[PDB]
């Protein structure tokens, strides 16, 4: 995955931590 | 905006170089310099720079926008006197009144037409239900029978509107905004004949305003479908041509919406005198509608002094025609996103994406998630980005409660993840418009495994909001709402059955709640 790619994923990895979190 | 100028916005279909040639005689005798400028989605722009005080002295559009304009504070209310009045059509004047005032100036009535090839089709068909027969006809012959723009629900609008579409009801002196037309048989039973021509091969999903025109005026379709802006590009081609009313579906009249362009005056302006005396007395008179209808025809004007003058055009008979058989657009507030709903049910059933059914059964909903949404995420990203809250009003409770919670939600994940946001930014690199609108393909990118929740969703506007103080940073303020809007657009175009069922921004508040 590209540039774009990899934020959009670090994106989500972030999500899923404050989904957890709330 | 400068003080002892007037700038103006007009869409790139219609005539800006004859207004032009108007704001060189303004400038003539007064020394006003007039800048006429065309923007891409100035109907969007507009409220965006408006919105901070910036933009047009002068903003030209369908009056279909200008409600909302209005609604928001964005507009003057113009003064005409009796006497100024008395020179237009009252019903014209009537497109352009919200909440009893005027808010713009009318200065034409456009509806589509049916425009043909007469050497390919001298005779061309009364039905919609014809084209088919019709274009494999004229395919043997390396033709076809028909192209029209179909990224535009404003094109395809009159066939869902014969059997029975409407965009909302109006009852009792007022549009019903929780009545939508486009979920019944008939709206269903119209764009599934559009649809059924792009599943057989009679049109292609894909085909645009540029590529439907540049097909009819090198001669390579029968017909296409468009307004009287239209008709000067096709005098240049020398394709002989006619204008004729549209056909009809099951019997029954295509039904164009009427459009009344509008000269709405800036309320930020410094200039409000100069644009009304640019307006009344350059711009509404038979030499001031004349230059501007000779680079491209404005349809049947307002003034009626020289809609007398052009009544025996055939061509302008026949847009009345189709005009009568339509209706005129609400104005209220609501049809922005109404377009933004209708626009992707269109182009969703037309692709496939989904059925027919499911496209406008959605559309309503969409509509008002699209609102409330772009609300709520512009607010948030525009009060980040300048420190400064928005004082002007708001389904208001729970937009409230959202923008309340974003403040400590989403200012938390920003301050939590400030090293990821930061390096995120760093390689994104973003710079000018162009970086800012490629940014959707980020979004998508955040759920493209499948997976929806609320963190995602609130993680994506936070790094919004980051994203916007940056550009306010770099001098590109005029960025951060259509950043919200393509943040927004990515929600309810994509995820719209997840927010339904997780109920929306009131379950956007619960599930982040203290
Ligand atoms: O497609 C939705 C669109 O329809 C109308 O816009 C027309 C406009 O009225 C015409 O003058 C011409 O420019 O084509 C446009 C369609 O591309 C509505 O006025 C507009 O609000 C709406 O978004």
């Amino acid at each position: 995955s590209s540039t774009m790619g990899q934020v959009g994923r670090q994106l989500a990895i972030i999500g899923d931590d404050i989904n957890r979190r709330y | 905006i400068e003080e002892g100028k007037l700038v103006i916005w007009i869409n790139g279909d219609k005539g800006y170089n004859g207004l032009a040639e108007v704001g060189k005689k303004f400038e003539k005798d007064t020394g006003i310099k007039v800048t006429v400028e065309h923007p891409d989605k100035l109907e969007e722009k507009f409220p965006q720079v408006a919105a901070t005080g910036d933009g047009p002295d002068i903003i030209f559009w369908a009056h279909d926008r200008f409600g909302g304009y209005a609604q928001s504070g964005l507009l003057a209310e113009i003064t005409p006197d009796k006497a100024f009045q008395d020179k237009l059509y009252p019903f014209t004047w009537d497109a352009v009144r919200y909440n009893g005032k005027l808010i713009a100036y009318p200065i034409a009535v456009e509806a589509l037409s049916l425009i043909y090839n007469k050497d390919l089709l001298p005779n061309p068909p009364k039905t919609w239900e014809e084209i088919p027969a019709l274009d494999k006809e004229l395919k043997a012959k390396g033709k076809s029978a028909l192209m029209f723009n179909l990224q535009e629900p404003y094109f395809t609008w009159p066939l869902i509107a014969a059997d029975g579409g409407y965009a909302f009801k109006y009852e009792n002196g007022k549009y019903d905004i929780k009545d939508v037309g486009v979920d019944n048989a008939g709206a269903k039973a119209g764009l599934t004949f559009l649809v059924d021509l792009i599943k057989n091969k009679h049109m292609n999903a894909d085909t645009d305003y540029s590529i439907a025109e540049a097909a009819f005026n090198k001669g390579e379709t029968a017909m296409t479908i468009n307004g009287p802006w239209a008709w000067s590009n096709i005098d240049t081609s020398k394709v002989n041509y006619g204008v004729t009313v549209l056909p009809t579906f099951k019997g029954q009249p295509s039904k164009p919406f009427v459009g009344v362009l509008s000269a709405g005056i800036n309320a930020a302006s410094p200039n409000k005198e100069l644009a009304k005396e640019f307006l009344e007395n350059y711009l509404l008179t038979d030499e001031g509608l004349e230059a501007v209808n000779k680079d491209k025809p404005l349809g049947a004007v307002a003034l009626k002094s020289y809609e007398e003058e052009l009544a025996k055009d055939p061509r302008i008979a026949a847009t009345m025609e189709n005009a009568q058989k339509g209706e005129i657009m609400p104005n209220i507030p609501q049809m922005s996103a109404f377009w933004y709903a209708v626009r992707t049910a269109v182009i969703n059933a037309a692709s496939g994406r989904q059925t027919v059914d499911e496209a406008l059964k959605d559309a309503q909903t969409g509509s008002e998630l699209y609102r409330q949404s772009l609300e709520i995420i512009s607010r948030y990203l525009r009060e980040q980005a300048t420190g400064a809250a928005d004082t002007a009003p708001m389904s208001g409770a729970t937009s409230r409660k959202a923008l309340e919670t974003l403040r400590r939600v989403g200012d938390g994940v920003q301050r939590n993840h400030e090293t990821a946001f930061q390096g995120m930014l760093r390689k994104l690199d973003i710079k000018n418009e162009d970086d800012v609108k490629s940014l959707s393909r980020v979004m998508i990118h955040v759920f493209s495994d499948g997976v929806t929740n609320w963190g995602r969703i609130v993680t994506l506007i936070s790094f919004g909001a980051f994203v916007a103080k940056h550009l306010k940073t770099i001098n590109q303020e005029s960025c951060i709402e259509p950043l919200a809007e393509s943040i927004t657009d990515v929600l309810v175009r994509t995820k719209r059955d997840w927010l339904v069922k997780q109920r929306g921004w009131d379950g956007f508040v619960e599930f982040f709640h203290v």
